[PDB]
């Protein structure tokens, strides 16, 4: 089988700059005629893959000239000139020359934008959940950049770590930001045994950690 | 309109069977070669099988003898019959059209259909509202303890699509949990209602949860 190796595995880039992605095969991919059947696909988040370039350098219908392909032997490159936030997604090379047709592992292109602090919101457990013997305190850190960020939980000013779960979204295609949720899970009995729940967000946009919290007293 | 729509995905146990379908429309189905390409949870793309217009079939060695591809050139439908399913067959299955030009490439793909191979049993989700404790207000829905993926989440039946994002589901204790965030102008809430709709196909579940402000 033909193995397609892609580099880099992740790739940051600013709007307007050029992006370069490499694909290397385990053997030359020429066909019986004299053509190389290497294609590039782009898979935007939530969508299905879509052909950009085929046969090394030919643009597919509707693909701007900003996209170009080249290469020979085992090295192929895809260049994206003047990156627009919409180019965001996972790029994949592919060869149909040999059986079985194979794809590279993909290169994720992320757009670099001006840093942005998050917008933090905390939410108390729902009466509906409390009823079933459980309780979850949720906190949203929305539309921020860069992706890196820390979240600290406090119960009455007493930092809590066990039972916390964080999950990040992919980069938005609109504002090029990230958002993340932090979910502290504890029991009803335990939850009601205290009052001041706090959610602190520490991001590089400030040494001061954005703080939000509530009290079962109101 | 040239389009492909796949269906039939779901939770199947090891060694079990499952038949997938792909409805073509907008082009002369019978003239084109077709393929099934899957995407593992790792996001890796794998060619599964290809069937030409001539009816000839080529399988990926690892499914040869287990999978059976077929086509109904009358109803314009492509099928993939899977038997002896394994954990590694877990993936998003995509239907794709192959176009020749005298060579070939995949020029059309459908949205895919999810298939999860596992011994674990189905578990519907519990859906809880997320209401705040001053220009915009963020609300949300907590969808937790369900299996398998996926679930769909919309706000106000899909009419409230801006300022919306859903956090990836995270597996923990063999159950997935995720939450959805919706931000709207504060001047329209609680005024104009905000409700999230959550469907979990595997458990035939469909819950609507209205985000009502906490008073007490």
């Amino acid at each position: 089988d033909v193995l397609m190796t892609q580099t880099p595995l992740s790739l940051p880039v600013s709007l307007g700059d050029q992006a370069s992605i490499s694909c290397r095969s385990s053997q030359t991919i020429v066909h019986s005629n004299g053509d190389t059947y290497l294609d590039w696909f782009l898979q935007k988040p939530g969508q299905s893959p879509k052909l950009l370039i085929y046969k090394v350098s030919n643009r597919f219908s509707g693909v701007p000239d900003r996209f170009s392909g080249s290469g020979s032997g085992t090295d192929f490159t895809l260049k994206i000139s003047r990156v627009e936030a919409e180019d965001l997604g996972v790029y994949y090379c592919f060869q149909g020359s040999h059986v079985p047709p194979t794809f590279g592992g993909g290169t994720k292109l992320e757009i670099k934008r001006a840093d942005a602090a998050p917008t933090v919101s905390i939410f108390p457990p729902s009466s509906e959940q409390l009823t079933s013997g459980g309780a979850s305190v949720v906190c949203f850190l929305n539309n921020f950049y860069p992706k890196d960020i820390n979240v600290k939980w406090k119960i009455d000013g007493s930092e809590r770590q066990n039972g916390v779960l964080n999950s990040w979204t992919d980069q938005d295609s609109k504002d090029s930001t990230y958002s993340m949720s932090s979910t502290l899970t504890l029991t009803k009995d335990e939850y009601e045994r205290h009052n001041s729940y706090t959610c602190e967000a520490t991001h590089k946009t400030s040494t001061s950690p954005i703080v939000k919290s509530f009290n079962r007293n109101e | 309109e040239v389009k492909l729509v796949e269906s039939g995905g779901g939770l199947v146990k090891p060694g079990g069977s499952l038949k997938l379908s792909c409805a073509a429309s907008g082009f002369t189905f019978s003239n084109y070669a077709m393929s099934w390409v899957r995407q593992t949870p790792e996001k890796r793309l794998e060619w599964v099988v290809s069937i030409s217009s001539g009816g000839s079939i080529y399988y990926l060695d690892s499914v040869k003898g287990r999978f059976t591809v077929s086509r109904d050139n009358a109803r314009n439908i492509l099928y993939l019959q899977m038997t002896s399913l394994r954990s590694e067959d877990t993936a998003m299955y995509f239907c794709a059209r192959v176009s020749h030009y005298d060579d070939w490439y995949f020029d059309v793909w459908g949205a895919g259909t999810s298939v999860t191979v596992s011994s674990a049993k189905t578990t519907p989700p519990s859906v809880y509202p997320l209401a705040p404790g001053n220009s915009m207000v963020t609300l949300g829905c907590l969808v937790k303890g369900y299996f398998p993926e996926p679930v769909t989440v919309t706000w106000n039946s899909g009419s409230l699509s801006s300022g919306v994002h859903t956090f990836p589901a995270v597996l923990q204790s063999d159950l997935y949990t995720l939450s959805s965030s919706v931000t709207v102008p504060s001047s329209t809430w609680p005024s104009e209602t905000v409700t999230c709709n959550v469907a979990h196909p595997a458990s035939s579940t469909k819950v609507d949860k209205k985000i009502v402000p906490r008073d007490c």
